[PDB]
């Protein structure tokens, strides 16, 4: 097929909802030396690329993105502007696109959610899963309470079965 | 009312994290430590160049820094220092992939 | 070696003394607010432009501190904040007489 | 030229901490100071002399200057203040390279280090009384150099 199914995903994203430090623990190698570096911050890239390298869709050796490597000897995409490119360039066009985006607008489908928008110095936005009512970490759509300065303009989701 | 980072070059951008990552190591605060790598990180984020070169890069910085630059007045001018660790020849074929 | 502060542009020379200065600004250390101003002072010797021009930039500094930048951290990132100062277009009129 | 036992007097009374020539000086000198903007008080402590003994820096010199509480003229750049004394005595009356306090024994007068080392200054502009210096010399040998090497010395006599 093309896409995992959505209770894997969900599973596995539950296996990296942790602090970055044991996202690094847990990946080791050279995105755990990385992280312990500090030369990685942001998780939620790596988060994402783990739940593809867990469900039977990893992302490719000469796959034309930043990435890494984990003591598992796959690859890890460490940028969320090069994740977000590479959802489009790997799994085609969105089921949904959707601006000035809320959690209504999402309702009743599932799977990666992306959120785009401004005030965040060190990424354009947000990937993560969503079951239809919530969001496997936060979806930061519009009024999340762990927005901060994020203000979110385009929501985009590929419905995983 | 401040630029986005996105408006700098790629050189810029290294430049930067360079800067940014140096000031992190001469800080005491750990707060001040914690504010230079996250700052450090989104100029990474921005970056096109692969994460092995600011693994070079931050060695350069740990050299370059034992390096003593003085003036006519007691200080160490560690943060002038960071400046020139950014521009120096040693980090600038860092710049390149 | 470290290159001169003779090898810089003008431009970046006056972008380097708001940047230091800033970083003095922002610091919670003496011995680093020294370090800072010693810096800075050492950027501004170099500097053609007259001592009038610092004199304003420091308050477009004071000014633009207040801004506030955020990221997915929970930090106020005062140290890339200082670098955006410094490239800003506030303190750009000020590069030349 | 100004005499050198005024100019040395005159010395005195600025050869302390760069705070504290601020205070004394005040007006937009001690404004910059008590800003920061100036750490370096060399050539503005020079400044100090010339203005006191009879020879003040005019307004209108191509060097980058500020003015007092005395409503005189100080330039707070060892770069243009080391123009300046060319500018406004013309040539020297030693230059020699290496420069070591032998090489100005016997002369007193105004004395110019430049070498390299220091970032925030290519030298070092004080009083020469033919044994000593003002505050401190820096020439070749001088323990309080630092990172400073002294590659040429200049002197102006001055009666």
């Amino acid at each position: 097929m093309n896409r995992p199914s959505f209770n894997e995903a969900w599973l596995a994203f539950r296996k990296v909802n942790h602090s970055v430090a044991d996202v690094g623990s847990i990946i080791g190698g050279n995105v755990g030396k990385n992280i312990t570096g500090g030369y990685f911050q942001n998780a939620c890239p790596i988060r994402m690329s783990y739940v593809l390298n867990a469900t039977g869709f990893p992302i490719a050796r000469n796959s034309p993105y930043a990435k890494v490597s984990g003591a598992d000897n796959k690859f890890y995409i460490y940028r969320v502007n090069d994740m977000i490119d590479y959802l489009t360039h790997t799994m085609g066009k969105p089921d949904l696109i959707v601006n000035n985006p809320k959690q209504s607008d999402f309702i009743g489908k599932k799977g990666i959610i992306v959120v785009k928008g401004h005030g965040w110095s060190n990424a354009r936005g947000h990937v993560t899963l969503w079951n239809g009512s919530i969001c496997s970490d936060q979806c930061h759509l519009l009024n999340d309470p762990d927005n901060g300065p994020f203000v979110p303009e385009v929501g985009t989701l590929w419905i995983l079965p | 009312t401040l630029p986005d980072i996105s408006t700098f070059s790629q050189q810029q951008i290294f430049e930067n994290w360079v800067q940014n990552r140096c000031i992190g190591k001469i800080a005491d605060s750990k707060s001040l430590k914690e504010d230079a790598d996250a700052s450090a990180a989104a100029w990474l984020e921005a970056s096109n160049l692969p994460a092995e070169n600011f693994e070079k890069a931050d060695e350069v910085i740990v050299s370059l820094l034992k390096q003593k630059v003085g003036g006519t007045e007691p200080g160490h001018y560690q943060i002038l220092k960071c400046t020139l660790i950014a521009n120096s020849d040693a980090i600038r074929p860092l710049k390149s992939s």
